[PDB]
Formats: structure tokens, C-alpha cells, sequence
């Protein structure tokens, strides 16, 4: 068994309103950990018809925020967890005019 | 036409300390993306320490004469008219 580890996630990222945002982060852990993206204690759900999308593989997580709006700005927390442990990391997403 | 996306996440190639090192990745987008790099939230200034280059969809940062001081979290930013794509790589020399 292997506990999970967030490889490398940026500290702060900035994007302009109306553009698409992509945050790709790699991870370790066996069995494959549960990827959980959250902002302000609220879990981000990969809604097909929505703006927010989460593309997850066995070794990589990708956060997608389409048509970025001012309200999306905040402290996003990527959190992995399996049978053998857990890891968390934060990305401060900033929105500009 | 297309927002930027990483085909390959930034990967580091190290031979040894004192020899050149490369953080490289494959990025697509339409218009073709502009790539910027930052070590520990401090942007990379091209010159003596670092050199930036790109062959087609392959973007590469070269760290000349690798030193222990080059260790840190390097963030690659692919930007275009449609969007931004971020991916990071931790270099530990
Ligand atoms: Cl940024």
C-alpha cells in the first residue's frame, strides 16, 4: 500500500474574466485516491452542463473553470485520500478585469 | 479556436549539479499559447541562469549550470486569447 501525495500544485494563479482556466496536478497513491476539489468548505461537483469540470485519471487531476466570473475567485483545496492516508494543497485563484 | 492544454505535464531532466537541466512539456492551443515560468511564485528572468525555447508544441526551460539553489516549485503558465493552463513541477537537486 501507498499513501497519497500531491506532486505540485501552484500557490497562486490569476486569470481574466470570461476566459477558461485549467489547473493540472499530478498525484501518487495506491489504491488510487479519491480526488476532492473544494472551495470555502464546499465540494466542487463536475457538472456537465455547468461551468466547473473535473477531469481525473489514475495519476492526474484537472480543474476546469469555463467563462471565469469574479465570484469564482478564492482559495481552492485539492484533497486526496485512500485507505493508507491523505494529502491536501491549496491554490489561490485570482480574477482580474 | 482552442484554450491551452498540457499534452505532457512539465517534466524535469537532470544529469548532475553543474550540468544543464531542463523542465519541458507539450502544450497545444489555438492561437498557439505564450509560455511563462515561475520558481516559487517569483517569475523566471531569461539570461545567465535560465533560457527559454520552443520547437513546435514543445516548450522548454533550460537551467544552466544547475546548483542546489535551483530547487523549488516551478509553475508553467500557458496563456492565449481563449484561456490559461497551469501545471507545476517540483525540482529537487
Ligand atoms: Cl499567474
Amino acid at each position: 500500500g501507498i499513501p497519497p501525495k500531491i506532486e505540485a500544485l501552484p500557490s497562486d494563479i490569476s486569470i481574466d474574466e470570461g476566459k477558461v482556466l485549467t489547473v493540472a496536478c499530478a498525484f501518487t497513491g495506491e489504491p488510487t485516491p479519491e480526488v476532492t476539489w473544494s472551495c470555502g468548505g464546499r465540494k466542487i461537483h463536475s457538472q456537465e452542463q455547468g461551468r466547473f469540470h473535473i477531469e481525473n485519471t489514475d495519476d492526474l487531476t484537472t480543474l476546469i473553470i469555463m467563462d471565469v466570473q469574479k465570484q469564482d475567485g478564492g482559495l481552492y483545496t485539492l484533497s486526496l485520500g485512500n485507505e493508507f492516508g491523505s494529502d491536501s494543497a491549496t491554490v489561490n485563484i485570482h480574477i482580474r478585469s | 479556436s482552442s484554450a491551452p492544454r498540457f499534452l505532457t505535464r512539465p517534466k524535469a531532466f537532470v544529469v548532475s549539479v553543474g550540468k544543464d537541466a531542463t523542465l519541458s512539456c507539450q502544450i497545444v492551443g489555438n492561437p498557439t499559447p505564450q509560455v511563462s515560468w515561475e520558481k516559487d511564485q517569483q517569475p523566471v528572468a531569461a539570461g545567465a541562469r535560465f533560457r527559454l525555447a520552443q520547437d513546435g508544441d514543445l516548450y522548454r526551460l533550460t537551467i544552466l549550470d544547475l546548483a542546489l539553489g535551483d530547487s523549488g516549485q516551478y509553475v508553467c503558465r500557458a496563456r492565449n486569447a481563449i484561456g490559461e493552463a497551469f501545471a507545476a513541477v517540483g525540482l529537487q537537486v
